[PDB]
């Protein structure tokens, strides 16, 4: 079987904007778009299973843990579910100007560690091949670059696939991360047709993406920068401490305070 | 299969079977591997999209996927080339589909069935239906001849019986389609209810067949509402076997002793267990009543104790050689009608009507050595017009 | 090497 | 007593079901028979105490079936297992109760017994019992008065009629005891036997002493252990324990030279000690105490030369302490019981591997000498690796289609030497012997038929032996098959499977059987069950083929014969056809060959 987790970046700093500027895409037509997405999936198979997790600069929260218009009972409290818990989650939301920039990292964690809870309850004769379809929708931030590498390795080890689906901009270190665990990245530039790029580049599990056809990976840039500029760097010193990426030979490094043996 | 049955099918009945509540769905979950992903990609579309696209949209290796798959959807007619956009009908009813628009039963769904293979055994103690008892006779796998004494089991009948339980249900299920158009039930009212389980007056009798079957109970004195049972939707083994052709059967459930006294000697019964020998008369009378020694094999497989499952194979080979070569010696002696030929003048006469009865599929053997030949009965009148053609 | 025959190995009879 | 609509017997208002029934382990039928489980944790106690009690009849691998009958209840009471301390133990272990009949039979079985006691002394069988009634309601009959030679009451009984007196209280439901208290016992003086360390005991063979030495007087009783097992070290040392004169009986002059070489090499007595009884060679047995001799001289009826007579003489005045018969199967015979009336001894053990005959006449063994105390098992001794495991398999041959033809056709018995000698099965057999040839495995071909051995070896160019061959010959073929490497193959006669000494074989080939004979069945394929230095019991090194002709009496034989067998545990793989016998070259290739031999068979006349 498969289990799927969408992991929206609902930021309300970028999505409102888009609101501000009256564009034609908006928040609750991506959130109709993942809907129709995991919904696609379950309608995959009895079997398959689907979680979502929402971003926000705060915290991070599962949107996921009869036919009135004659729908099927499940999808229908799938829908109510999520509708009714986004909609909470958007309405209340304490103000804080000095964090703005959206959290991935921690809404990311939770999903790696929720996939090993539903690895350990299930039965041990169903094999499970879970995966992460992460929709970022904002610029990353600087300060989780640690973190974040942290919980890709994780994934890499614990066999996830993490397909990132950017749109709007393009964060390198969303495809570096994607790039280590070999999912796929699409980056769709017409947000209105964003959801048949679901059901054609993300929808196929890792069963079949191999037989299959998709758009050729991007070529991914693994920079290296001194910690006094944030410059590209293609020789680093680093020590056998702080295993740190430096500008030029100096005495000691600053990070390590180690007393250094010239020679 | 399921997929047989749908795929037997016209395309007229096939969009009025495809109906707006599960057809969609049940259906949908049939395609196998790949055809649910491109269901789902072309669910949003209006515009016909060229065939060389869905050609290449599968790499070179595992193509043979593609083309089983498209050909099996093209059976179903799902789409139309329209020069492959889906049928409107489906594409409607699909998006509707996709965000638009029990410990006691079954111990009753168990009980009702083996009550009703205790029917079908000559067990004098059983649940007596008459709309039951001609269904099965009508079945194929019984047949009466006379009302007034009990209906015996015919060949069919055994082989029916030594099957397992789903592959069981679902054959007899099938069955009942195939005689419900015969009686006039309309197929797709009563087809598109079984699709809806596993998510009129026509239904009302379906409903009250589905019952006596076990797999629906309303609890509530024929109430609207119905629970299915497990088998609605669509255990470990009892027996252990020696290398004396001796069984042993953990078995208090009086059809599972009947259905092994149809190919063994009972020796002795145990409360909780029972003694019985697989001798020569025993096999051989169940191959000769229709059984064949395959379904003895599977039923003692699948029926295995827990102890004997350690051993590889399950089962040993001196029994099993010893049940196939049984069965072999009955067959040895193989009958075919036919007719022979004699005294032919010249041998370019006998290759001609070879070379006719080969092309007609008459011919069932031929020895050019002998010059002579045997024809089954049913292409002895074309051979004869042959002959008298000239 | 004295690996069993083939007879003994696997059933001979036909199916 | 009570039938279900289908055969077997209906229970259900029988006997109740205990509610710890998968804790219990065990099921006691109201015939007597008993099913215990292999898989079960406590199945090594539930066996021990069922072969304590009963004698088994199947062991497959899985569920073992036994029976018990008076004669293994009295073993029991022997072994000293009283009445409750069998039927407590056995209700606890039984998962569904004991039926009243088996509670009522167990309890008269155990307590007629020990009433009446038979014991020899001074070359007078007085009848002993401490009971005075038991005798006084026993003499209703004639007979006993008529045998009669003309507390603890006894009187003595005439010698010639022990045998009918016996059988007739088995039937009375009064059981003679036969315990001789060597221990106790200072008519005889000890004789000077020991057992040596080097001989070593294996736990089946120390299982079945004990349970002949259940107390410290010894039971008399049979012993059924696998030829390979080493029976002839379990008589030896149950001499040795029983330390007073032993009288061995072998069946062959083969038997009774591997007898005295056992005695020689695990006992500690001297050689001059032992005397061979025996008409080609003789060492004064009158000198000696510990003898071995045979049943056809013992029981010789016709003239008996005068040093022979004097012998006998001497045999049948002295009392022996133990009286060792090997292959008891054949004492049933007239000649051969009447041995056991003509010699006197107290204890008459026996020992034998294929305890199995047609006639009914092995149920009188169980009073002639005494109950069936071990039976081994011989599953177990292969899962243990002290009997080579045996990959037992039936060769169907196909009938040629003349041979066939005249097979019908004749209604006469020449049928025996036709089937035995086809087209298929000698090429099945040339073939088998090649793969094994090359395969570097001896072989040991049989055949009834001396004139069929004779052709199959003429046409194969190998030596095979047989009855009248000259034991100079016979010796050297034996000592040829077993060092010259370039042979690899002997073809005995029915003479092998009597009784000889011959080197492990790897395979052993079965062309022709004499007839459905559990006894020679078992008895050839004990040659092969000889423990290789380092083999294994899953490696199947041995092998077993009996070669049977398709669609003709041969087949009816071999499954009337393999019932020993495959109630031993042993499973018979069929095969149909033989892999690469089509590419080997083999005779019979072409109808001409056929036609002769077809010719040849009818010459036979
Ligand atoms: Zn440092």
């Amino acid at each position: 079987l498969n289990l799927l987790v969408i992991v929206v970046d609902a930021n309300p700093i970028w999505w409102g904007k888009q609101a501000l500027k009256e564009s034609q895409f908006t928040l609750s037509k991506c959130i109709d778009a993942v809907m129709v997405l995991g919904n696609s999936h379950l309608f995959m198979n009895r079997s398959n299973k689907l979680a979502v997790i929402a971003s926000h600069i705060q915290e991070s929260r599962f949107l996921y843990p009869g036919s009135k218009d004659g729908k099927y009972e499940l999808l229908t409290s799938a829908n109510e579910v999520i509708v009714e818990e986004i909609k909470d989650l958007m309405t209340k939301s304490d103000i804080k100007g000095q964090h703005t920039e959206t959290l991935l990292a921690g809404s990311l964690a939770k999903a790696l560690c929720y996939i090993h809870r539903m690895n350990k309850e299930v039965k041990d004769n169903q094999e499970m091949k879970s995966r992460i379809l992460v929709i970022k929708a904002a610029e990353d931030s600087a300060l989780q670059y640690m973190n974040f590498m942290n919980v890709i390795f994780a994934a890499q080890k614990q066999n996830i696939l993490i397909d990132a689906c950017v749109l709007d901009s393009d964060s390198g270190l969303l495809q570096q991360a994607c790039d280590i665990t070999g999912g796929l990245y699409l980056k769709v530039p017409q947000m209105p047709s964003l959801l048949q790029y679901l059901l054609w580049v993300f929808l196929p599990d890792q069963d079949q993406r191999s037989q299959l056809i998709l758009p050729p990976p991007v070529h991914v840039d693994y920079r290296a920068a001194c910690f006094c500029h944030r410059n590209l760097i293609e020789i680093g010193y680093v020590c056998s401490v702080c295993l740190s990426i430096f500008c030029n030979f100096s005495p000691i490094c600053t990070t390590c305070e180690t007393a250094f043996k010239i020679s | 299969n399921l997929q047989e049955f749908l795929g037997g099918l016209s395309p007229g009945v096939l969009d009025r079977l495809y109906g707006h509540p599960a057809t969609c769905l049940a259906v949908f979950r049939e395609l196998p591997s790949l055809a649910k992903n491109w269901v789902m990609r072309m669910l949003f579309l209006e515009q016909p999209l060229p065939q060389a696209a869905v050609a290449l949209w599968v790499k070179k290796e595992f193509s043979k996927a593609q083309e089983e798959s498209t050909g099996l959807l093209s059976g179903l007619r799902i789409w139309h080339t329209q020069l492959l956009i889906l049928n409107p009908i489906f594409r409607q009813n699909l998006r509707i589909a996709l965000l638009g628009g029990v410990p006691s039963l079954d111990k009753y769904a168990e009980e009702r069935w083996e009550v009703v293979l205790h029917f079908m055994v000559g067990s004098p103690s059983a649940a007596v239906s008459q709309d039951l008892a001609q269904l099965l006779s009508q079945a194929g796998l019984m047949k009466s001849t006379e009302p007034g004494e009990p209906p015996c089991i015919t060949s069919a009948g055994f082989q029916f019986l030594l099957l397992d339980t789903p592959a069981q249900l679902w054959y007899f299920m099938l069955q009942y389609l195939q005689t419900a158009q015969s009686r006039g039930m309309d197929l797709v009212e009563i087809l598109s209810f079984l699709f809806q389980l596993s998510f009129s007056d026509s239904l009302l009798n379906f409903l009250q067949h589905l019952r006596e079957f076990g797999l629906v109970f309303q609890r509530k004195r024929k109430s609207r509402r119905y629970y299915p049972t497990r088998l609605a939707i669509n255990q470990p083994g009892f027996i252990v076997v020696e290398t004396n052709y001796r069984l042993y059967a953990y078995t208090e459930s009086e059809l599972q002793i009947a259905l092994i006294a149809l190919f063994s000697e009972m020796l002795y019964r145990f409360p909780n267990m029972v003694v019985a020998q697989v001798t020569r008369e025993s096999v051989q009378q169940a191959i000769a009543s229709g059984i064949t020694a395959q379904q003895i094999i599977h039923f003692l497989r699948t029926r295995a104790h827990p102890v004997m499952l350690k051993q590889t194979p399950v089962l040993p080979p001196t029994i099993t050689d010893q049940i196939r070569l049984w069965e072999l010696e009955r067959d040895r002696l193989r009958f075919t009608e036919g007719v022979l030929y004699n005294q032919f003048l010249s041998q370019v006469d006998f290759e001609l009507l070879l070379a006719h009865a080969r092309e007609l599929g008459v011919l069932v053997f031929e020895n050019s050595a002998k010059r002579l030949m045997v024809v089954t009965p049913a292409g002895h009148s074309d051979v004869k017009r042959f002959w008298k053609r000239q | 090497a004295k690996e069993r025959p083939i007879w003994l190995r696997e059933s001979t009879v036909q199916g | 007593t009570k039938v279900d609509e289908y055969g077997a017997k209906d229970y259900r208002l029988q006997m109740p079901l205990k509610d710890d029934h998968t804790s219990r382990p065990l099921w006691v039928a109201p015939d007597g028979h008993i099913f215990l489980e292999a898989f079960s944790p406590v199945y090594k106690y539930a066996q021990d105490f069922l072969v304590a009690i009963a004698e088994p009849v199947c062991r497959p691998t899985h569920v073992h079936e036994y029976k018990l009958t008076a004669y293994s209840l009295y073993a029991a009471v022997s072994v000293g297992l009283q009445t409750s301390d069998i039927t407590e133990y056995l209700r606890k272990l039984s998962k569904t109760g004991v039926p009243d009949g088996i509670m009522q039979f167990i309890k008269l079985c155990t307590v007629s017994y020990g009433k009446v006691k038979l014991v020899l002394k001074h070359n007078r069988y007085f009848v002993e019992s401490c009971h005075p009634d038991v005798i006084q309601h026993l003499l209703q009959d004639p007979v006993i008065r008529e045998c009669r030679l003309r507390q603890t009451v006894s009187f003595e009984v005439k010698q010639e009629m022990i045998e009918e007196l016996q059988k007739r209280c088995i039937h009375l439901e009064y059981p003679l005891l036969a315990e001789y208290d060597f221990r106790n016992d200072s008519v005889n003086p000890d004789i000077n036997i020991d057992l040596k360390p080097t001989a070593v005991l294996r736990p089946y063979q120390e299982k079945s002493l004990r349970k002949m030495f259940g107390n410290g007087r010894a039971r008399s009783g049979v012993i059924v252990l696998p030829c390979g097992a080493g029976k002839s070290l379990v008589g030896v040392t149950a001499a040795c324990t029983v330390r007073k004169r032993c009288l061995v009986l072998g069946n062959s002059a083969v038997s009774v030279e591997q007898w005295k070489a056992q005695f020689k090499m695990w006992s500690t007595i001297d050689d001059s000690q032992i005397c061979r009884f025996t008409s080609d060679a003789k060492d004064k047995p009158i000198g000696c105490s510990v003898a071995i001799s045979t049943y056809s001289m013992l029981g010789h009826t016709t003239k008996r030369s005068w040093e022979a007579e004097r012998v006998m003489e001497w045999l049948k005045t002295q009392e022996w302490g133990l009286m060792i018969l090997d292959e008891v199967h054949t004492i049933p015979a007239k000649m051969f019981r009447r041995v056991l009336t003509i010699v006197q001894a107290h204890c008459k053990l026996g020992l034998t591997a294929t305890l199995v005959r047609e006639d009914d006449k092995i149920v009188d063994l169980n009073f002639l000498i005494g109950p069936k105390l071990y039976e081994a098992n011989w599953m177990e001794l292969q899962n243990n690796g002290y009997i080579a495991k045996v990959q037992c398999a039936e060769v169907w041959c196909p009938m040629s289609p003349e041979f066939y033809r005249e097979y019908v056709a004749i209604k006469t018995k020449k049928r025996i030497l036709l089937y035995t000698m086809n087209p298929n099965k000698f090429r099945a057999c040339q073939f088998l012997i090649k793969f094994h040839e090359r395969r570097n495995d001896k072989i040991i071909v049989f055949a009834d038929n001396v004139f069929a051995l004779k052709e199959y070896a003429i046409r194969l160019n190998k030596p095979y032996i047989y009855g009248p061959t000259s034991q100079g010959e016979r010796m050297q073929i034996l000592q040829n098959f077993k060092h010259n490497p370039k042979i690899n193959t002997i073809f005995i006669s029915k003479v092998g499977d009597t009784s000889f000494d011959l080197p492990e074989a790897n395979v052993l080939i079965q062309i022709s059987s004499h007839g459905g004979s559990r006894r020679q069945e078992a008895q050839r394929l004990g040659r092969v069950l000889r423990a290789k230095k380092g083999m294994v019991a899953e490696e199947y090194n041995a092998f077993f083929y009996s070669l049977v002709s398709q669609d003709t009496q041969e087949m009816a034989y071999s499954t009337k014969r393999q019932r020993f067998l495959v109630d031993q545990g042993y499973s018979f793989k069929v095969i149909t056809k033989l892999a690469g016998m089509e590419e080997e070259d083999l005779a019979f290739s072409t109808k001409e060959e056929q036609q002769q031999l077809l010719q040849k068979v009818l010459a036979a006349t």
